[PDB]
DNA sequence: CGTTAGGCATTAAGCTGAACGCACAAAGGAACAAAATAAACAATACCACCGAAACAAAGAATTAGAATAGTATAACGCTAACAAACATAAATTAGATCGGAAGAGCGTCGTGTAGGG
DNA sequence: CCCTACACGACGCTCTTCCGATCTAATTTATGTTTGTTAGCGTTATACTATTCTAATTCTTTGTTTCGGTGGTATTGTTTATTTTGTTCCTTTGTGCGTTCAGCTTAATGCCTAACG
């Protein structure tokens, strides 16, 4: 079949060795085999975190798309600011 | 006949990602994850590309951290592998819950 | 699946051809470089080249309409 | 003459005889009310000022602290927040 | 000149915080502008509810351990031991407070 | 020969008792000439309040135990009882202060 | 106030350093905690005593009150109550 | 008619070619660089606004926001900001 | 009428920095009612220096790579490996800037 | 000595034409990714043993509350005065819109490197 | 000791993208009032420190004792290096719908006077 078992994984979308390269860039050598789904909690957590507050932002200003800004907004309410679109 | 020890590649691997600086995750599968956690809150929320790339880039960032913190966590372990006890260890001491 | 495509547009018209022609002609050249090549052959093209493609398209976009009359589209995940 | 330091003190007071028509309160949890108070309308002030501010409006109205209190407050404690917020408006608004 | 009788707005919406100190603490608190007419209203109502509901679960634990004066350590136990609220207060430590009592499972002796 | 009882139980009865409290630990006259002689270092000449060195001790207070009750989370998760300085290092690394 | 106070960071003494890692819910006490503590406590009261010195210096006073130490926590991120 | 969206990007040029006559930029770091003037102008004038609000002065002057570097900028590169600043008010009041 | 030269207030200083932008940014920005003649000054004397200062390293880390044109990791080199302003920006994280090369000591082989 | 009732500049609340964003069609490989095998080494089970730290009496500065002397210092009330706010151009200038040029990607050679017998 | 699969310089093509010039709304900056916050000076009262007295208290000190830390040896199992197939994902212009924006009209609205607990 197209996708294996019952599929319905799109969290598994982020799959084991993009999460390898991702644990590369953190400087660990060696990776036990129950990282992933706990990376993937912390996914979870931290998406909806600011995915709530960009929908707060855009649902305020009667608009119903989600702009760059708004995102740095939301990132700015937690203390987690990125540079290089504006603010 | 050219099997490596395992570790060597590893540190290739290390210097070859610390080096270089682009993105990490493929985008369509990020771009359908946020397409399907952004549509619990509210229906019709579309994003621009520069939403979604920023988001990834936030999520990336978050990430490396975490696993900076979590692999110094193993190595006071006097482990050089990481586990799930090293992850909730790095969030509790960092204070999220 | 039975999801409706889109018409051909005249660049598809023309691209579809040049590629299978490019692909005859020049083989072992990855894809998406003949893309860019073809893209930036069709922004060079002049326009009174363009018209039989042109032309091809819009009865490409009649066709469809008398076959898929239902397609207001309406794209879903 | 000399300065006035003002609280809202009698409010927890009359707040505290609301709920708790029985218990009393030393001079310390007061104190730590009023910051409690004060520290919370800061937040939400602000909050509510750079959502006007992001809006390109003027003005902080309902919706604004709405918007401020549905950002700040985490989970059920906003949705209760907010459907009191609206009843309290409906009675002021009614007169 | 004969005014009409002064009712206040704390009166208009069957309210225990006054309406004129936030009105005017908004006016000269310098975010913005203007102010609505409901929004001090609305302040006023989700700090009225924040403590009194901070009063519900500070005097259930101040009666929980039997005195009726409200203290410090009781607040410390309402703002830590319930979680719905605790988030919001992650980084406030309360002065004259303590720790909320805890131990660690393994340190019991065998 | 008095009876002595074997390490821990009086540990966990002082636990037991010092987590129940609600006083302050450190002592105020100390805590204060230390006050006094690092802030002398910027500004000389200062005098304080009650209230100013009673909050500085709070805040002291507060940063301690929450400093220390992260240590012996760090040093359970090494299987150990006690603490090292190896320990605060990893909890002043992961804050992220040192 | 004919004085420098110079000296005094083992004010603090061991025991008292032990009640707290008593209230931290520590259990055993190496004998190289309290030189460490002491200098993260002093590090720390550092960072907000020179707060509170450059606000004071601000606002034209000769003395530090207890508002000033409340606004240095707040911007540290590490806010207090019961002080106004 | 249209958004007209404003940076301070020529600046960000102008003292790059004053520093290092030689040098190229990308739009990436252009950008980065002028999300990192408006954040750090944003922090300087919320803490010299709220140093006003507690001195109980209505206005900033260049002795609020004099404190306020002092408050934000840890170090050698707060002593240097206010040598220069006060440098630049100088220039500015001589004229 | 005919009214002076206009001179700008950047040229009353040797500055580079618009004043009047930031003069109306302080006074739409809402932050106090009145602002003071020298206070937009020194403000844009402190941005000039850091983000000056911010060039001074980011190019040094540039040309150090031989590339004569700014990337965002030279950027990300210059503001990790300083700890001077590092202490500033501990929270902020720059957009495609990767991470500083850094191994650890005990995972080197044998 | 603090809160509430009337009168208008000024600001959003609808409202419709118009510019902008984004999904998505064909065509291909190709980078990517899932699975399977030694292996090896690193986590782990456990033992010795040890010295480094809990328990506890005996004294030892020392805080702990209380006056109190005094004393530099918040914390006032009028000013006045200097500085900003509010009209009013003009003129620079910052930004939008087109042009070239060189700076860096692609790669490819050979070179050096540092890891399995 | 052994040789030998992957990272770097020289150089040429290549394309792209960023530096240079030019026109034009706009907004920045000299005048000239009004007005209104705040240095500054007299005052004051006030809260803070220095000093000294009981006292109590808790820190140190010198031991016992006991148990967790650490080094060491099996051990085993679990991840990696690597191949071997699956597999999904890159690029381009034109078409269609959905959304946002901006000018426009108009209705709310709160800045600014005058009287009750």
């Amino acid at each position: 079949k197209r996708h294996r078992k019952v599929l319905r994984d799109n969290i598994q979308g982020i799959t084991k060795p993009a999460i390898r390269r991702l644990a590369r860039r953190g400087g660990v050598k060696r990776i036990s085999g129950l990282i992933y789904e706990e990376t993937r909690g912390v996914l979870k957590v931290f998406l909806e975190n600011v995915i709530r507050d960009a929908v707060t932002y855009t649902e305020h200003a009667k608009r119903k798309t989600v702009t760059a800004m708004d995102v740095v907004y939301a990132l700015k309410r937690q203390g987690r600011t990125l540079y290089g679109f504006g603010g | 006949p050219h099997r490596y020890r395992p570790g060597t590649v590893a540190l290739r691997e290390i210097r070859r990602y610390q080096k270089s600086t682009e993105l990490l995750i493929r985008k369509l599968p990020f771009q359908r994850l946020v397409r399907e956690i952004a549509q619990d809150f509210k229906t019709d929320l579309r994003f621009q590309s520069s939403a979604v790339m920023a988001l990834q880039e936030a999520s990336e960032a978050y990430l490396v951290g975490l696993f900076e913190d979590t692999n110094l966590a193993a190595i006071h372990a006097k482990r050089v592998t990481i586990m799930p006890k090293d992850i909730q260890l790095a969030r509790r001491i960092r204070g999220e819950r | 699946s039975g999801h409706i495509k889109r018409p051909m547009n005249a660049f598809m018209v023309w691209s579809k051809i040049e590629r299978r022609k490019i692909m005859e002609q020049s083989p072992d050249m990855h894809n998406a470089e003949i893309s860019k090549r073809l893209g930036k052959r069709w922004k060079m093209l002049k326009d009174s080249e363009k018209i039989p493609f042109i032309r091809e398209a819009e009865r490409l976009r009649l066709k469809h309409m008398a076959d898929y009359p239902d397609y207001k589209y309406r794209p879903r995940k | 003459k000399r300065s006035r330091k003002e609280s809202y003190s009698v409010y927890v007071y009359k707040v505290l005889k609301q709920v708790h028509p029985d218990t009393g309160i030393s001079s310390k949890a007061m104190g730590i009310m009023n910051s409690f108070v004060n520290d919370i309308f800061e937040r939400i002030a602000g909050e509510a000022s750079r959502l006007a501010h992001y809006n390109k409006r003027s003005t902080i109205t309902s919706r604004e602290i709405q918007t401020a209190v549905r950002l700040l407050l985490p989970g059920e404690l906003a949705k209760h927040a907010v459907s009191e917020g609206t009843k309290a408006v409906t009675k002021y608004t009614s007169a | 000149k004969a005014r009409a009788k002064a009712k206040t707005r704390s009166s208009r919406a069957g309210l225990q915080f006054p309406v004129g100190r936030v009105h005017r603490l908004l006016r000269k608190g310098n975010y913005s502008e203007r102010v609505g007419a409901g929004a001090p209203v609305y302040l006023a109502a989700v700090l009225e509810y924040l403590t009194a509901e901070i009063l519900e679960l500070a005097g259930n634990a101040a009666r929980d351990n039997k005195k009726t004066r409200i203290i410090p350590r009781h607040l410390q136990l309402a703002i830590r031991n319930d979680e719905e609220l605790n988030k919001l207060l992650g980084r406030v430590t309360i002065a004259q407070g303590g720790v909320l009592p805890n131990i660690q499972a393994v340190l019991l002796p065998k």
